[PDB]
């Protein structure tokens, strides 16, 4: 069973978290824990990650 | 249009056997180079433009 979850202000961890005997391993990637390669970015991204544009860009 | 190597361009037909180096910006008299009118305008036209060249899935 593969389910993948998208949950801006987290509130379906304790909905899974049942007890470790139980022999449910599961993996919460928390801001902390996310490791996200900047590199693997695309341009669109790119440019919106590293650029801004407020005053006309000289 | 002049080319980075001190030459003039008399047929803007070049442009598509290849990609030419251009002589940079100045005000001096003896030495005058100006912006043209389609410099620097197609930048995200060209990163777009790129972009679905690059992606080979089409």
């Amino acid at each position: 069973s593969h389910i993948i979850i998208f949950d801006i202000h987290s509130e379906y961890k304790s909905a899974f978290e049942i007890d470790k005997n139980e022999d449910f391993n599961l993996n919460y990637l928390d801001v902390e824990k996310l490791k996200l390669p900047y590199w693997l970015m695309n341009s669109e991204e790119l440019e919106t990650l590293f650029i801004e544009s407020n005053e006309q860009n000289s | 249009p002049k080319l980075s190597n001190g030459e003039l361009v008399e047929n803007r037909q070049i442009y598509f056997n290849e990609k030419l180096e251009f002589t940079s910006s100045n005000t001096s008299k003896a030495t005058k180079a100006s912006n043209g009118p389609f410099n620097g305008e197609f930048n995200r036209f060209l990163s777009r433009f790129e972009t679905k060249l690059t992606d080979k899935r089409l």
